[PDB]
């Protein structure tokens, strides 16, 4: 509930059944932590007439928006203050029968920058220990020709020019 | 020449002084405690701890640079000081 | 109208993002290719640039004068079970077959547990004396902080 | 590179995660493969934790700050209580100059009259 976005709720009993209505059925089987029990969708569902009663009585009802065939299926709330007035609260989508609350673009930024800042701070605090400074030595970590080659060189050249390598 | 070296010493001194003063002013800039908004509390807390750590490191580096400048001035004056050299010679 | 400024802010933030990513990659490659004689000055300098500019730029390009990013509903269109050139040139040599392992890798939100324990001890440190000293100490420290900065800035004239 | 590989781990790992961050943002500039849609939401506060915790930024990280400032200060106060002293006695007897960046002296009786080259 506090961090329900990371929780994954699965149930292999209803995996073989997967169609347009089976998404709503699997989401609303019983006692789903993601699916509120006191929702108004129940009131429409148990008796009959699952067509229009969502917009009639006051409540937050569940309707699909985008449905791609194999796995992904999106579930949308509408809080019904008045008919033809759509306001959503939370976002849901299932992938391979695994329900997920769709995060915002803000809290994911929060989590990634938290991880990045923690990693960089850890690396910096670990790197602090290696340097030692002294005003005389500086910084550190814990862990000739006698000008006669202007002749001997010539002799060598006279030697090389007269004795080529034999390889 | 000699004007370039001395003006380089002046540049180093003024740069380090303004750097340490600016660093302390920015430390007090982030020192105002206020109310948050869309900033993800733990993230900026950790990275402001990080910033004050690196700024304290900058302060230490500034002190070490001043020490190096003092040593260089000490070397310079003794070597080229005509008056000091003469006194030793006459004694 | 919100969408236009959303897109402009988007492009600004991704520009600073690309800057930060080049900063990190250049720092790593410089560390490796230049493990000659490396020193504590240059690494404290690298960290400062990484901290000061990238941090402060992105932080002010987020929390002022913006359409609000914590709105957006995140809802991809399909699953792409195959290797699209879209990915390889959109992302410069990454993004393997988009699948049920990288749907959550993309859309993960739960952080590491160490900061969760930190939040537990935040509840703990809130369990101490409060509701009379929180606001009181904000008042006091705010006032004397401001007095300090005033005094130090005042005398450079 | 046996030393600094642990920092290398922390930084390449942070690099891969921020690569994943540039990845999610690369799909954030996208209206193909994924659509954007804004609707707002709410988050009630538990406390005035920005300030409170900022005060801990002073406690914790200004304690780290003051610690490192006092640690530099104790290192230096120890350090101050030898090269530049010896240069005095040498310059007091012999004859020295600085050219380029090294320090050079003379032996010859040359300022005193000789012309032996």
């Amino acid at each position: 509930r506090d961090n329900l976005l990371g929780i994954s709720w699965v149930d292999s009993s209803w995996i073989p059944i997967l169609n347009s209505g089976s998404v709503l059925d699997y989401f609303s089987e019983r006692s789903n932590p993601f699916y509120d029990r006191t929702c108004n969708n129940e009131v429409v569902k148990m008796q009959r007439l699952t067509l229009e009663h969502l917009n009639q009585m006051v409540g937050i009802e569940y309707i699909l928006l985008h449905a791609q065939e194999p796995i992904l299926f999106i579930i949308r709330k509408q809080q019904r203050q008045s008919p033809a007035q759509v306001i959503p609260l939370a976002d849901y989508y299932i992938i391979a029968g695994v329900i997920y609350q769709a995060p915002d673009l803000g809290s994911v930024i929060n989590s990634r920058v938290l991880t990045a800042v923690h990693g960089i701070q850890s690396a910096f605090d670990e790197a602090m220990s290696y340097c030692r400074y002294h005003p005389s030595k500086g910084y550190w970590w814990h862990f000739s020709s006698i000008f006669q080659r202007q002749r001997v060189d010539a002799l060598l050249l006279d030697l090389r020019q007269k004795f080529p390598p034999k390889f | 020449s000699k004007e370039t070296l001395l003006q380089s010493y002046n540049k180093r001194l003024k740069d380090d002084i303004k750097s340490i003063m600016d660093n302390f002013t920015e430390i007090i800039k982030t020192a105002k405690i206020e109310d948050e908004t869309q900033v993800s509390r733990a993230t900026q807390g950790e990275q402001d701890n990080y910033e004050m750590h690196v700024r304290a490191a900058n302060i230490v580096r500034a002190g070490e640079s001043l020490m190096k400048l003092v040593s260089d001035l000490k070397q310079f004056l003794i070597l080229n000081d005509f008056p000091s050299v003469n006194e030793a010679i006459d004694q | 109208r919100e969408e236009k400024q959303l897109e402009a802010s988007l492009d600004a933030l991704l520009s600073q993002v690309a800057d930060l990513k080049n900063s990190l990659g250049s720092f790593i490659c410089k560390l490796e290719n230049e493990y000659g004689r490396l020193t504590w000055p240059s690494v404290l300098d690298s960290f400062a640039l990484l901290s000061g500019q990238l941090n402060t730029l992105n932080k002010v390009l987020k929390h002022e004068k913006t359409p609000l990013f914590r709105n957006q509903v995140i809802i991809p269109l399909v699953l792409s079970p195959d290797r699209d050139e879209d990915l390889m040139r959109q992302t410069e040599g990454r993004v393997p077959v988009f699948s049920h392992e990288v749907v959550p890798d993309h859309l993960r939100t739960k952080p590491d547990p160490e900061v969760e324990e930190q939040e537990k001890q935040l509840t703990t440190d809130a369990a101490r004396i409060g509701a009379d000293a929180a606001q009181k100490q904000i008042q006091s420290l705010n006032k004397m902080c401001s007095n300090l900065l005033e005094k130090i800035s005042k005398e450079e004239r | 590179l046996w030393p600094w590989d642990s920092v290398r781990n922390n930084l390449r790992s942070a690099l891969t995660e921020m690569c994943v961050l540039y990845d999610v943002l690369s799909i954030v500039r996208d209206k193909k493969f994924m659509t954007l849609d804004p609707v707002s939401q709410d988050a009630l506060p538990p406390k005035q934790n920005p300030q409170t915790l900022q005060l801990i930024s002073k406690k914790k990280s200004l304690a780290g700050a003051a610690q490192i400032l006092l640690k530099g200060a104790e290192r230096l106060t120890k350090s101050v209580t030898d090269f530049n002293s010896e240069l005095l006695r040498l310059r007091q007897h012999w004859k020295l100059r600085k050219v380029g960046d090294k320090i050079l002296g003379d032996l010859s009786y040359r300022s005193a009259g000789s012309l032996f080259p």
